[PDB]
DNA sequence: CATTGATGATGTGACATTGATGATGTGATG
DNA sequence: CATCACATCATCAATGTCACATCATCAATG
């Protein structure tokens, strides 16, 4: 059962800047690259030549890291070439970093990279009808702050959720960041069947790597290792911002709101609601 | 099957660690492992602390501890670990030679034999000397199975085949027909035949100039990568070099002539480990080059051909004349009674025709497989997947031809109690060593597996 | 290890009985019997066993195709 | 059997082809006929020869023939030589025949226009859902000592007689009464057949019969469910108004030739309009297993599937011994039955 | 050479919570030999297909199923929020066989009776499946049509190889005049596509009716394993969900509460609806020689697009169907799969 | 108890078979 | 080497061998 390893490791020199900034400057994410390179060699060994891939998110975009986009136009001899290719790629992307790169700090291109990974996976799986891969992915984040909960990218994150679920794809996660449970990714792995890795920085991750993210490719009979509970009291009222439990859900807009509603024209969609219906709501 | 893994375990412990000396051998032997074991290995390789069994006991949830014991019993069988009743527990730890060699291979080990080849200008294209390798391999197939000329000049190769009594004809008079070993050779396609003969080469040279671990390292380097430059030049012991030279004589070395070069890595040894799509003057016509016709008509309908494969077909069938894209042949009760004269069970042949000659029965197996697996419980009756009328008349014929059915093995004895007989009887319902038995007689005529696992449990 | 080398033939007890008939005929080359469904034989005679098996069984049957 | 439902009035076609002494030469209308004095050269009457010469005298603008194959053509060649006609018609029965001489009667009458097609007349509404079967009636050593005692065809019923065969067929009978299906049983034997017919004891069919009771059992077969088993003797062929088949049991297995069996089956599986069962037409071949007729039953199923109809074997009878009237189930009573069949 | 929806109007409000009722005809008409197995069993097949399709794509809606036989119409499924009830109902049907003819009026009236307890936010649509050439009514037809479309229920019908303009007139009535719903077919591929578009929520130019809020809450998964106990089937429930206020246990289902009767989903279903809220601008095939972009795919990596002038072949389809608002590429399979499964325009989501 | 008729009886036609006897191949030979 | 002579093989045709075919006889029917 050959399987595909699609590791998603973000590299924001902002997130990496936090990575060094948290704790000491005793070891850069270079260690993370190393542990990942070793782990990729491991997964490649694991099966009889089972394919893999990796992409990462710039401050201003993304690029296929393993695949070696059309550019011309040791150990097994092949772990060498894959990793070395990768190293040239990542450093050359490190040329793609400067003040203009230090400008594009509006969004987080995690979701788009995730989707494109799913897309290329499907491009194989639909292209690879013969030798059907039983594939899955991994997420990596040198976690940081300065944007407590970026909510903009949450929707297509859910869309990727369903994309994998229908595509029947395990998706495990390793966030390496401050003591913040990424409920987005938390419930993502939760439903879409991954394993939650909220870790600290300087530990040699190799152990967690080889342990927690070898389950799926064909197996999944083992006790999963999630974090503590995965409550589904979901995103807050769009107006209030405090996490909401008993739904006050607006309309075809589906703006999720609190006991607030302005009596009309929910503060996401310009669409009125019968004020007598508002009396029916406040009949509580 | 003798199950090359079992031969690996067969050698005693000290020589097994003699072979863990090569991390390349470490990985190669890791790759045959059960994924149960493979994963558990990878778990243990680096937590530098031996471990009790119960952790892996709790690793498996419900049904699947069967393969858990598969993993542990097999790993015990080749002793890659050392079980340890240290504190009365099972303090599991690998052979630290095995684990350390593999670990070095994980991060650039010192196994230069794993990379004894050299990156030089290898002039070998895919078709480059390749079609020559396919020609020689087909030549051995024809000569051993019986070619119009059995042109095998491998007096060494013929000696390796005969010394094990592989192919059976009047050998003193020169007859070498497909014996029981020869019929099975008609059966083990590539991995089957390639492995039977890799072990035949093992047997031919096993005492004198053995260099057993070194020869094994040569075998695994062959199975590993195209030796390319400097392989035969440098990366081999003189004994391993002679083994590689014979392998080239056996085709298994895809190097040029003249006895001076790096190791030319022919696809034979790559596939020997890989077990994938098996296709190897200046012509070659695939993929559908394999030809046959086998449907529920009980008849041959062939357009493509492979004169080796056509010889195989003619084996279990009658023939009258060769034609454009078909040969004169209809499969019957008599046609397979032929193979049954060689005793050749038409039990290989069922899944063989489910393996062979589908290169011309692609629509046949796509119409009659129908992907009737999700539909297997939906629409209950399977849709001729695979064709069971064919198996029915074949099987039926065997039963008919099973009037004086014979059994293999020998009649075991010294059974005293129903405790270990209940035990050994159910465990032979479990490992499948039993055909028939009875405590009442304390008798059964089977192979020695039950005996093997009870003999091993009782003594060590 | 404990066993006795042989060629274990199994069939319905009638067929075993006929086999042993022809065997008693052929100087009785069944090394031992285990029961009505089991016999112990030597492959230095069982093929000739099939020989006379076919001989007498066809002399009886003769298969007219009719 | 047909022509009076059909559009003729019986007053004109005189059946003294060779049969009677009938109205030769006064048939205002056509004549229905055979080959039995036309030239079966035993013309002893001369009214016989008179119908011959009368066939000569009037120029028969058309001639309708049926299965002349068994007849030597020579006689028919002489008769058509006598008629001075100018056209004919030949309705063939088998594909390659004995009147296929240097003159095939084809070019004598005319070209082939249509050919038979079973696969086209037994999978829609005419003879759809057709399935064959060959039960292997459990052997018992008495049959094997009969095999041992002799090599003579006398052994035929000696294996046919199997009481387990009666039990399988009796489950089929209780089943098709339970299914409302119709059961055809073929048996060329007389003795063991009447023993079973007593053993089952419904209004049953046998040889040697005067026949208004066969009309009774045909209707009360196509008309009554209390009686749901008929045994078809070789007296059935030829020819009868062949019963349609919902459950055909065949016991006698020589029936030489192979094409004899062919016509027999293409007649027995008559156009049957019942579709309640997923396989409305069951063909059964009760053959005692481990016997002389194993080869013949294998050849039977071989020729079966040679020509299209679905075939199977269910040798796992649901309560094979739970069936009532377990008559002669004892190997021993089986032995007495074989004694009697030796006597029959 | 394109056959493409020029204007994909979707940025508005479609019918989301649809009380869908497929109706079936199991008559001697569905037997007839024009389809490969038959009309009948093939219809059962594609109906099962639609059960899965719908309850996937509309995983917050409800359904009941009705068949028609022997001048009579027969429901086969109570309003059910578990797919398998419909699935096994369809199984139990396929083995039963068709007879007689459709009493269209009775089916319409049974459906009319059914969808009454559906509130406003819950919308009402029936789904005819027709293959007959006539009906059998016991009640005045346009009478009941008046009642139906007077109670705000559009219907989509799928007739077989004919046309019956009463169907078109009744639909046009139910569909506020404008008609597209009398889709009949000429091929089986055609058939399944008909299904797949029947799945999606259906707008035309909405009558601006009441936009009502919907209130609910969310349950929570259980912890104890042995504690098996249920209140929705009264069976053993080794762990499941817990009404946000009524705090009863519920075996896995997106259903409404069975104690205080409120809806219970997580969030995922809302997200599917959003995927049906703002679908994207269609990937325009870049102009042949005027495109001259990078020579691969962006979403995937597909280096093929042209052979650079083979007179005819390369000058055919310079296939770089790239997005509109993002203008970022994606190959033909990428376009098909993006627009099909994960609309999820990364190039447009990217910035 | 006359009658008519269904069904066995034995006469007779037609071809398979086996065999007696010519035919021509071949050895001996002057 | 040309010749005749035995020597197995070919071919008409009796033999018998069975099979349809009208005639005889018990026995129900009215
Ligand atoms: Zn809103
Ligand atoms: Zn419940
Ligand atoms: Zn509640
Ligand atoms: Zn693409
Ligand atoms: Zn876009």
């Amino acid at each position: 059962s050959p399987s595909l390893l699609t590791v998603i490791i973000e590299i924001a020199p902002k997130l990496w800047t936090t990575f060094d900034e948290e704790g000491n400057e005793k070891g850069s994410i270079i260690k993370v690259l190393e542990a990942l390179i070793v782990f990729l060699n491991a997964h490649l060994a694991f099966n009889s030549a089972n394919k893999v891939a990796v992409i990462a998110a710039y401050s201003q975009g993304i690029k296929y890291l393993y695949p070696e986009s059309t550019s011309a136009l040791x150990x097994y001899r092949r772990f060498r070439n894959v990793d070395e290719t990768l190293v040239e790629e990542i450093y050359k992307l490190f040329e793609l970093e400067k003040k203009q790169i230090e400008q594009n700090s509006q969004r987080s291109t995690l979701a788009g990279a995730m989707s494109a990974g799913l897309t290329y996976v499907n491009r194989i799986s639909k292209e690879s009808v013969t030798t059907s891969l039983k594939s899955r992915l991994l997420v990596l984040t040198c976690g940081s702050g300065s944007s407590k909960d970026e909510i903009f990218q949450y929707i297509p994150i859910m869309n990727c959720i369903f994309s994998a679920t229908k595509m029947k794809c395990p998706i495990d996660v390793v966030k390496i960041g401050g003591s913040k449970e990424s409920t987005f990714l938390q419930q993502t792995t939760d439903a879409t069947n991954g394993v939650y890795l909220h870790v600290e920085s300087t530990e040699g991750l190799i152990q967690y790597l080889a342990t927690a993210m070898f389950i799926d490719p064909s197996l999944r009979p083992i006790i999963v290792k999630p974090n503590h509970g995965s409550v589904d009291f979901r995103t807050s009222c769009y107006l209030t911002g405090r996490v909401v439990a008993v739904g006050f859900i607006c309309s075809v807009c589906l703006c999720v709101l609190s006991i607030i509603p302005p009596g009309n024209k929910c503060p996401a969609c310009d669409s009125q609601f019968d004020e007598h219906v508002i009396a029916k709501l406040k009949r509580k | 099957k003798h199950s090359v893994t079992q031969y690996l375990e067969e050698i005693p412990q000290q020589v097994q660690n003699r072979l863990y000396t090569s991390p390349a051998t470490c990985l190669a032997i890791y790759r045959i492992l059960p994924p149960l074991a493979k994963f558990f290995i990878m778990a243990m390789v680096f937590n530098e602390n031996e471990v009790p069994l119960l952790d892996l006991d709790k690793w498996v949830n419900s049904n699947g501890k069967l393969q858990f014991q598969n993993a542990i019993k097999s790993m015990k069988s080749l002793h890659l670990l050392i079980p340890n009743k240290s504190s009365g527990t099972l303090m599991i730890n690998l052979n630290p030679t095995f684990k350390i060699s593999l670990r070095n291979a994980l991060t650039g080990g010192e196994v230069q034999n794993s990379f004894g080849v050299v990156v030089e200008e290898n002039v070998v294209s895919l078709d480059l000397l390749d079609e020559y390798s396919a020609n020689k391999w087909e030549t051995i197939l024809h000569f051993m199975v019986g070619t119009p000329l059995a042109k095998i000049p491998s007096e060494k190769v013929l000696n390796l085949l005969k010394h094990s009594k592989l192919m059976e004809e009047v050998n003193s008079t020169g007859e070498f027909k497909i014996t029981n070993e020869g019929f099975q050779f008609l059966l083990q396609e590539i991995n089957s035949q390639l492995w039977t003969l890799l072990l035949q080469y093992l047997k031919m040279i096993e005492t004198s100039k053995m260099d057993l671990v070194d020869v094994l390292h040569f075998i695994f380097m062959l199975g590993a990568l195209e030796v390319g430059k400097a392989y035969k030049i440098d990366a081999l012991s003189e004994t391993q070099r002679i083994m590689l030279q014979d392998m080239r004589d056996y085709g298994l070395v895809f190097q040029k002539h003249s006895n001076d070069s790096i190791f030319y890595p022919t696809k034979l040894a790559l596939m020997l480990t890989s077990d994938t799509k098996t296709i190897r003057g200046l012509k070659n016509q695939d993929i559908p080059d394999g030809s046959l016709i086998v449907e529920t008509n009980f008849k041959i309908y062939s357009y493509s051909n492979s004169p080796l494969q056509i010889a195989v077909l003619s084996l279990f069938v009658h023939l009258k004349a060769r034609f454009v894209n078909m040969v004169l042949g209809q499969i019957t009760r008599e046609s397979i009674r032929r193979a049954l004269t060689n005793g050749i069970t038409a039990d290989q042949i069922i899944a063989y025709l489910e393996t062979h000659a589908h290169p011309q029965m692609r629509r046949l197996a796509e119409e009659k497989l129908e992907k009737k697996l999700e539909l297997d419980p939906n629409c209950k009756e399977p849709l001729q997947v695979l064709p069971p009328t064919v198996v029915d008349q074949i099987r039926l014929w065997q039963l008919e031809l099973d009037r004086v059915i014979t059994y293999e093995g020998s009649l075991y004895s010294d059974f005293e109690t129903s405790q270990e007989y209940n035990l050994l009887s159910k465990y032979a319902q479990d490992i499948g060593v039993l055909l028939w038995k009875d405590d009442k007689k304390k008798k059964f005529f089977i192979s020695k597996e039950g005996n093997s696992q009870v003999l091993d449990f009782a003594k060590r | 290890a404990r066993a006795r080398k042989g060629a274990l033939v199994q069939c319905d007890p009638s067929i075993k009985a006929l086999i042993l008939q022809i065997d008693a005929k052929m100087s009785d080359i069944v090394l031992e019997e285990l029961d009505d469904t089991h016999l112990l034989v030597n492959p230095s005679k069982v093929e000739f066993v099939k020989h006379e098996l076919n001989r007498l069984l066809s002399k009886n049957i003769y298969n007219p195709m009719d | 059997q047909f022509l009076q439902w059909c559009t003729l009035q019986p007053e004109n076609c005189a059946v003294f082809t060779s049969d009677n002494k009938e109205m030769f030469q006064t048939e205002s209308g056509l004549v229905v006929s055979t080959y039995s004095m036309v030239a079966n050269t035993r013309n002893r009457s001369h009214d016989s020869q008179k119908v011959m010469d009368f066939l000569t005298g009037r120029e028969w603008g058309f001639i309708i023939l049926d299965e002349v194959h068994v007849v030597p053509a020579a006689m028919f060649r002489r008769v058509v030589s006598t008629i001075a006609a100018h056209a004919k018609l030949g309705l063939t029965a088998t594909l390659v025949r004995e009147d296929d001489k240097i003159g095939d009667l084809n070019f004598l009458i005319g070209p082939k226009l249509y050919e038979a097609n079973w696969m086209e007349l037994s999978q829609k509404g005419h003879i759809a859902n057709v399935q064959c079967a060959e039960v292997w009636c459990p052997m018992t050593a008495e049959f094997y000592q009969e095999y041992l005692r002799e090599t003579a065809r006398k052994r035929m019923l000696l294996y046919i007689m199997n009481p387990t065969k009666f039990q399988a067929c009796q489950f089929l009978i209780q089943y098709h009464e339970r299914r409302g299906d119709k059961i055809i049983v073929f048996s060329d034997n007389v003795y063991a057949l009447q023993e079973y017919a007593l053993k089952m004891g419904k209004p049953f069919i046998y040889g040697s019969t005067p026949q208004q009771e066969r009309m009774n059992i045909l209707q009360n077969f196509q008309y009554n469910d209390q009686i749901n088993t008929i045994f078809l003797s070789k007296v059935g062929d030829t020819s009868i108004d062949l019963p349609e088949a919902t459950c055909l049991i065949q016991i006698s297995s020589h029936y030489g030739s192979r094409r004899q069996e062919a016509q027999r089956l293409g007649r027995i599986l008559r156009a049957k309009r019942r579709n309640d069962e997923g396989f409305n037409a069951f063909f059964y071949s009760l053959v005692s297993k481990d016997t002389q007729e194993m080869y013949y039953s294998t050849k039977r199923q071989a020729f079966l599937v040679d020509q299209g109809y679905a075939f199977k074997v269910i040798t796992h009878l649901h309560g094979m011994e739970n069936i009532p009237n377990l008559a002669y189930a004892s190997p021993r009573e089986r032995r007495e039955l074989l004694q009697e069949v030796l006597l029959k | 050479k394109k056959r493409t929806a020029k204007k994909n109007i979707t940025p508005y409000q479609r019918g989301i919570i649809r009380s869908l009722i497929l109706t079936l005809d199991c008559s001697e008409a569905m037997l007839e030999k024009d389809l490969r197995p038959n009309r009948h069993a093939m219809i059962i097949q594609y109906a099962i297909d639609f059960v899965h399709e719908f309850f996937d794509q509309n995983p917050i809606s409800q359904m009941g199923i009705i068949i028609m036989r022997n001048g009579l119409a027969q429901l086969v499924s109570q309003v059910s929020g578990n797919p398998q009830d419909h699935i096994d109902a369809l199984k139990s049907i396929r083995k039963q066989e068709p007879k007689g003819n459709p009493s269209l009026q009775n089916a319409l009236e049974m459906a009319r009776g059914l969808l009454l307890p559906v509130p406003a936010h819950c919308t009402r649509e029936v789904l005819i499946v027709f293959g007959s050439l006539s009906t059998t009514d016991p009640g005045d037809i346009h009478q009941t049509i008046d009642s139906l479309v007077s109670e705000k229920i559009r219907v989509k019908v799928l007739g077989l190889s004919a046309q019956v303009a009463i169907c078109k007139e009744l639909c046009k009535a139910t569909n506020y005049g404008d008609e597209s719903f009398y889709k009949i077919l000429l091929d089986e591929t055609h058939l399944k596509e008909l299904f797949n578009e029947a799945v999606t929520p259906l707008p035309v130019n909405k009558i601006n009716k009441g936009f009502t809020l919907v209130k609910m809450g969310f349950p929570t998964r259980i912890f104890e394993d042995t504690p098996t106990f249920c209140s929705c089937h009264s069976k053993l429930v080794y762990g499941g969900y817990f009404c946000p206020n009524c705090h009863s246990k519920v075996c896995s289902l997106p259903t409404v509460c069975p104690c205080c009767d409120l809806m219970l989903i997580l969030s995922t279903h809302l997200a599917r609806s959003y995927h049906h809220l703002m679908p994207l601008k269609t990937f325009a095939e870049v102009p042949t020689t005027e495109k001259f972009r990078s020579e691969d795919c962006f979403s995937c990596q597909s280096r093929f697009p042209x052979x650079x002038x083979x007179x005819x072949x390369x000058x055919x389809x310079x296939s770089r169907y790239r997005c509109e608002d993002c203008k970022q590429e994606f190959c033909v399979d990428c376009d098909v799969f993006i627009h099909e499964i994960l609309h999820n325009c990364p190039g447009c989501e990217s910035k």
